[PDB]
């Protein structure tokens, strides 16, 4: 679930689920 | 980023909050 490689939609979907109604932010080139 | 700390190298909870709002 959350210790393991997260990338790409896997790595959003991981954001989702966790942050909840909190929302998240989502930068690849940060 | 997050990706060099989720992707490239093993997420963990900690990290991820870092990111929610």
């Amino acid at each position: 679930f959350v210790n393991q490689h997260l990338c790409g939609s896997h790595l959003v979907e991981a954001l989702y689920l966790v942050c909840g109604e909190r929302g998240f932010f989502y930068t690849p080139k940060a | 980023g997050i990706v060099e700390q989720c992707c490239t190298s093993i997420c963990s909870l900690y990290q991820l909050e870092n990111y929610c709002n």
